[PDB]
């Protein structure tokens, strides 16, 4: 899971 | 009365903003809030706003006076945020929100979400040497938590956590990761608070419950902190005399609970600390027998790992402890929740707002020695309705274990909001959280993420 620059779950 | 902010914290402030107010500064994120009843009319609105952004008019606009202007809207079922840094993201953000097309920076959605959001107290393996200075540096209302936890701390420790913080030189311990995250955690968690978000529930895992706590209404601040501090320097203090064959190692395995009944066959000493995902567990114990289960995982095919510690938190080696936790934590007033919360400590199971406390100094004890039900707390809120997970963390490694929890429950659509992570500006990453918070309908006041307006200026033109 690679959480992003946004908050989110990728 | 407590301690103030010691000379050297002052001293470190004043040098790190000496070293802030000399880097290039980078242009602030924005929220934009484009809200109605029905989602056609909400992208009809984002398209129109979309367009009075190309116009000159638009473009002599700042960002942040677009913002407040479409913060001071009435915010209706449907709703959309677009997190912008400049007029062009922005635009490419509201054509998507228009073409109901899906971006990083955009977040839209029909209606509210229909339960509130837990917030989950984590903490194990998240520390990073900077957590929380910029955020410290930056946040008067984090910094002013962040100093009365310090205050609260020095007193019962004798120490500064807000010393750690503004230290580049320092990096963090058994019992100094506890304290500091812990002050994160609260700090926060009211930062938060301010805007006028609440947690619907709460759930703690291992050193978090502490935090917990207090923001499920369990304990004062003042005796959530005493619960930190005392198990912190406990456990610091017990670890660093371990050497050899009393050393207990922790690491995280590919493996069930199932599984695990079947693994420890082989392995008569090892024990599960946290529960962690429905197929991740952390155990604990003597080295030979942890590196001999993660050697059989790697040739297995699973992921393993071990974390840096000398003694095994959630075990029966904690035994010597719970003596002195004890007497160092009479005093302590559990308090009727003013929220709902999962207990990992109490195996996942749930008590109710208005229940009877659970924060005696019985269940530190417990928590300490025992292991961490976190999964079976985070499958028994989503099978209770529960959808938003919010993370209080310098960094959201719990989330992405929560994530695990709620996908093998079915629940593929989850809200996982994290807050600080490493290498993410600490500013922005606050201001994602509320706007993530907004767009699902809980409980938050846009309007505070401006400034009051100053003049005209601060104000915009948006269309109608
Ligand atoms: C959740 O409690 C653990 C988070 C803290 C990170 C550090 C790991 C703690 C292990 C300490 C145990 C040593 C005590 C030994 C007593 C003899």
């Amino acid at each position: 899971d690679k959480e992003n620059f946004w908050g989110m779950a990728v | 009365e407590l301690p103030g902010v010691t000379e050297e914290a002052l001293r470190l402030k004043e040098a790190a903003l000496e070293e802030l107010a000399a880097q290039e500064v980078t242009a602030p994120l924005v929220p934009l809030a484009v809200s109605a009843f029905l989602t056609s009319r909400k992208k009809a609105a984002a398209a129109e706003l979309a367009d009075w952004m190309q116009s000159p008019e638009g473009q002599a606009s700042s960002l942040e006076s677009i913002g407040r202007s479409l913060s001071r809207r009435n915010h209706g079922r449907s709703r959309a945020v677009v997190l912008a840094h400049d007029h062009d993201e922005a635009i490419k953000g509201l054509r998507a929100v228009a073409a109901g097309k899906q971006a990083p920076n955009v977040f839209s959605v029909d209606g509210p979400v229909t339960t509130g959001p837990v917030w989950v107290l984590a903490g194990f393996g998240a520390q990073h040497r900077k957590m929380g200075k910029s955020l410290y540096l930056r946040n008067e209302v984090f910094a002013a938590w962040i100093e009365k936890v310090d205050a609260l701390v020095q007193d019962e420790l004798g120490y500064s956590v807000l010393e750690l913080i503004l230290d580049d030189a320092q990096d963090y311990g058994i019992e100094t990761t506890q304290v500091t995250i812990f002050a994160i955690q609260i700090a926060l968690g009211e930062l938060l608070r301010h805007h006028g978000a609440k947690p619907a529930a709460v759930i703690g895992q291992s050193l978090g419950e502490a935090a917990s706590a207090y923001f499920a209404g369990g304990l004062s601040l003042r005796d959530a902190t005493r619960a930190i501090c005392s198990r912190s320097h406990l456990m610091g203090e017990g670890e660093a005399m371990l050497f050899g064959e009393y050393i207990r190692l922790m690491a995280l395995v590919e493996y069930s609970a199932d599984e695990i009944r079947e693994v420890f066959s082989d392995f008569p000493d090892l024990e599960v600390c946290v529960y962690a995902a429905p197929t991740q567990t952390v155990i604990g114990g003597p080295p030979e027998q942890v590196d001999a289960i993660l050697a059989r995982a790697e040739a297995e095919g699973k992921f393993a790992r071990k974390f840096a510690t000398k003694g095994a938190s959630h075990t029966s080696q904690m035994d010597p402890l719970l003596g002195e936790l004890t007497a160092e934590l009479q005093g302590i007033k559990p308090t009727s929740p003013t929220c709902g919360i999962f207990s990992t400590v109490h195996e996942g199971r749930y008590i109710k707002p208005g229940g009877e406390p659970i924060h005696d100094v019985e269940y530190w004890k417990k928590g300490l020695r025992h292991s961490v039900y976190f999964t079976h707390g985070i499958r028994n809120a989503v099978d209770s309705g529960h959808t938003t997970f919010l993370e209080l963390a310098p960094n959201p490694v719990a989330l992405m274990q929560v994530a695990l929890t709620t996908a093998d429950a079915g629940l593929h659509d989850a809200q996982l909001i994290p807050t600080l992570a490493r290498k993410q500006d600490e500013v922005s990453s606050m201001v994602s959280t509320m706007a993530q918070l907004y767009v699902y309908g809980h409980d938050l006041d846009i309007r505070t993420l401006f400034s009051r307006a100053s003049g005209p200026q601060d104000y915009a033109n948006i269309p109608p």
